[PDB]
Order: C-alpha cells, then sequence, then structure tokens
C-alpha cells in the first residue's frame, strides 16, 4: 500500500547534472522525512541525505561525498521528493533509492560516462534435439550501453525455472546479458516461448520467439 | 563520522541454523540503530529499528538487540529465502552511516549441474561475430570449471562467465559461459565443446555440437 516510484535516472556526461524524483503514495507524505540512499554495482549502501518536514523548516543534511553538489527538496502537494545532482563524477555512478525511512522504492540507475548510448541485439539460445525430459532455451541480449536491460518470458506468465544472469562488461566497454529457462521437453512443439527485452536508455523493445532450429 | 563495522563480512550457514550478526559503533549511538535485508536485485527492506523494534509485516524469526556501541541481529531459524546482504545503520547524528554489510550464503548438499550448449544463431553470424553459450544449471557448491574447445584447441581469453546469486528456494547457483569468435574463425572449425568439472560429477561432463551438424 506504501509506494515509492523513482524516475529521472539515466546516462549523463561527467561534470553534468540530473534531477531524480520520487512519487509517494499510501502515507501522509508531509509528516515523514524523505532520504536518498545509493548503491554502486557489487558494493555497499551509501546514505546521500535527508529532508525533514515543513514543521522542521525542510532542514536538509548530506553525506560528505555529495555536499555542495546534490540538493534534496520536497513538494508536499504533489507527494514527491527530489535529488538535484550537479558536477556529477564517475564515482557517483549507482542505483539511487528513495526512502521515507521505513520503505525503499525499486531504485533508478544513474550512469556518469562519456560513452554513447547503444541498443542491444537479441539472439535466440535455441533448445537442442535431445530426449532428456527437461529442455533449456534462452535469449542473448548482446552489445548494449548503459545498464540496465529487463527480461521477462511470455509477458511475465513464465517465471519458474527462469535464470537471468548478471550483465558482463565486455572488452569493447559494451554490456551483454543471457536469460535462460528450463521447460518440459514435451512442450517444445506446442508452447510458444518469447523473451521480452527492454533497454529504455536506447528506446529498444524486442519480443524474441525462441524455438527449436530446423 | 560514526563508523559501523559489521561482523562477519560474509557467513555460510545451513537451513534451520540460528544465525547471529554483530555491528560495532565507534561511539555511543544509544538504540538509534536499524537493520536492513537486501535480497539480490531488490530494494533494501527495513527489518529492525530502535535496535530491537520489528518493522510491520517482517517475520518474527528476525530480531535485534543492543544499546550503546554493541548491537546484534539474529535469525532464529535460517530459511532458504533469507539469502541476502544484511546492513546495520546508525541514525543518532548526521551523517547517517551504513555498515559494510554481511553477505549470508546457505550451506546445502552437493548438486551436480545440468549442462547445455548453444550454437550461435544464423541471425548473429550476419553481424560477423559468433557467440557460443554453455549453461551450468542448478548446482552447488559455486566452484565450477568451464573449458571451451574448438576442434580440440582449448580456448583461453575469448570467454566470459556470469553466476546468478543462490536461488531463494533450492539454494543452487547457475552459471553461463559465452565464447565470442569472429564469424570467419567460427566457419573454419567443426567441433564446439564445453567441458564442465564440478564436485557433484564423478568425472567431467562434455556437451558439444558440430557446426551445421
Amino acid at each position: 500500500e506504501v509506494q515509492l516510484v523513482e524516475s529521472g535516472g539515466g546516462l549523463v556526461q561527467p561534470g553534468g547534472s540530473l534531477k531524480l524524483s520520487c512519487a509517494a503514495s499510501g502515507f501522509t507524505f508531509s509528516n515523514y522525512w524523505m532520504n536518498w540512499v545509493r548503491q554502486a554495482s557489487g558494493k555497499g549502501l551509501e546514505w546521500v541525505g535527508e529532508i525533514r518536514s515543513k514543521s522542521n523548516n525542510y532542514a536538509t543534511h548530506y553525506a560528505e561525498s555529495v555536499k555542495g553538489r546534490f540538493t534534496i527538496s520536497r513538494d508536499d502537494s504533489k507527494n514527491t521528493a527530489y535529488l538535484q545532482m550537479n558536477s556529477l563524477k564517475t564515482e557517483d555512478t549507482a542505483v539511487y533509492y528513495c526512502s521515507n525511512r521505513y520503505y525503499y522504492g525499486q531504485g533508478t540507475l544513474v550512469t556518469v560516462s562519456s560513452a554513447s548510448t547503444k541498443g542491444p541485439s537479441v539472439f535466440p539460445l535455441a533448445p537442442s534435439s535431445k530426449s532428456t525430459g527437461t529442455a533449456a532455451l534462452g535469449c542473448l541480449v548482446k552489445d548494449y550501453f548503459p545498464e540496465p536491460v529487463t527480461v521477462s518470458w511470455n509477458s511475465g506468465a513464465l517465471t519458474s525455472g527462469v535464470h537471468t544472469f548478471p550483465a558482463v562488461l565486455q572488452s569493447s566497454g559494451l554490456y551483454s546479458l543471457s536469460s535462460v529457462v528450463t521447460v518440459p521437453s514435451s512442450s517444445l512443439g506446442t508452447q510458444t516461448y518469447i523473451c521480452n527485452v527492454n533497454h529504455k536508455p536506447s528506446n529498444t523493445k524486442v519480443d524474441k520467439k525462441v524455438e527449436p532450429k530446423s | 563520522d560514526i563508523q559501523m563495522t559489521q561482523s562477519p563480512s560474509s557467513l555460510s550457514a545451513s537451513v534451520g541454523d540460528r544465525v547471529t550478526i554483530t555491528c560495532k559503533a565507534s561511539q555511543d549511538v544509544n538504540t538509534a540503530v536499524a537493520w536492513y535485508q537486501q535480497k539480490p536485485g531488490k530494494a533494501p527492506k527495513l527489518l529492525i529499528y530502535w535496535a530491537s523494534t520489528r518493522h510491520t509485516g517482517v517475520p518474527s524469526r528476525f530480531s535485534g538487540s543492543g544499546s550503546g556501541t554493541d548491537f546484534t541481529f539474529t535469525i532464529s531459524s535460517l530459511q532458504p529465502e533469507d539469502i541476502a546482504t544484511y546492513y546495520c545503520l546508525q541514525y543518532i547524528n548526521y551523517p547517517y552511516t551504513f555498515g559494510q554489510g554481511t553477505k549470508l550464503e546457505i550451506k546445502r548438499t552437493v548438486a551436480a549441474p545440468s549442462v547445455f550448449i548453444f550454437p550461435p544463431s544464423d541471425e548473429q553470424l550476419k553481424s560477423g561475430t559468433a557467440s557460443v553459450v554453455c549453461l551450468l544449471n542448478n548446482f552447488y557448491p559455486r566452484e565450477a570449471k568451464v573449458q571451451w574447445k574448438v576442434d580440440n584447441a582449448l580456448q583461453s581469453g575469448n570467454s566470459q562467465e556470469s553466476v546468478t546469486e543462490q536461488d531463494s528456494k533450492d539454494s543452487t547457483y547457475s552459471l553461463s559461459s559465452t565464447l565470442t569468435l569472429s564469424k570467419a574463425d567460427y566457419e573454419k572449425h567443426k567441433v564446439y565443446a564445453c567441458e564442465v568439472t564440478h564436485q557433484g560429477l564423478s568425472s567431467p561432463v562434455t556437451k558439444s555440437f558440430n557446426r551445421g551438424e
């Protein structure tokens, strides 16, 4: 019933700026102190800062690492909190979370790079001709920047046996990612298997049917 | 700046074990300490605040205690879905500080991988590159050796692996290995093999295909 929806994350030049937002519902917004926490890839939670209620004069406190550059604000009428980021550095690259101290949003990724946006190619990992019966099939989402891509199977109706591997940074500085699902071997003629790939940064949406190869 | 140092950094424990994590604050922080679970790919979840208050809807099997500098996070009976990194935070003074976090992994019985090989698609060969994929599915423990051979030649430096986090139900790992070749190099060779060494296999398992059959 408590919801926190971050938005405004994406790719940005070093030295540049970006404004994050946090659409809150299911709690009397004005009484709560909103916080930003961030997480670099495979690393710790870092506190960014906190804005207090109107009755506290909307007082703001910041982590040493971001003080001067970041600005938290709120809009109690729109039930929204903000993080304005200036003089962004590569070190600031992370998933940024919005908290009312009790709940976190799903998060939004800020990448600070001079590297260009690039849309992925989606290739089938086709199941083989074999009797043993569990069968494995998948999608290779190849050559994208920046993170992230999402993968679902059959519009989210197929979730059991699904492994979506972490992206690997390739030698070229582009990401690649695999999603696989084990299914009953006897379904390979009759059940359609579609992987739905989205790469929002590049505006790429693909539905790839994975079937046995002729 | 109040330090929070958690003990230990990582912990392996069996399903049903009592698990205990400690967090040491470099100054008195009274009961102004929270505990956080972060499952893989998910947002932090608040479990405990005011050192010992359970946040609503959180399972009773999670508990916190402490006062002053020394604080404890307990799981009474470790469940398979409790695979996560656990965080202590101090909220007495600005700036609020997290501990480095404790990565909780589950010990279980050995499970041998299922191994599958995937040829590159015709669609990708149009691009001038060939990606061959080896899937090691639902194995334990994590340690796994993948070797690529192309017409008997061990391939080294032209592959990359990715391991999922421990499954929330069966506590298994999965691994995918991708071998990237030029189309030209791919079209010059016949036999494509990945060989998988793992504790749960009596000897190495090989899956292969011949380009075109």
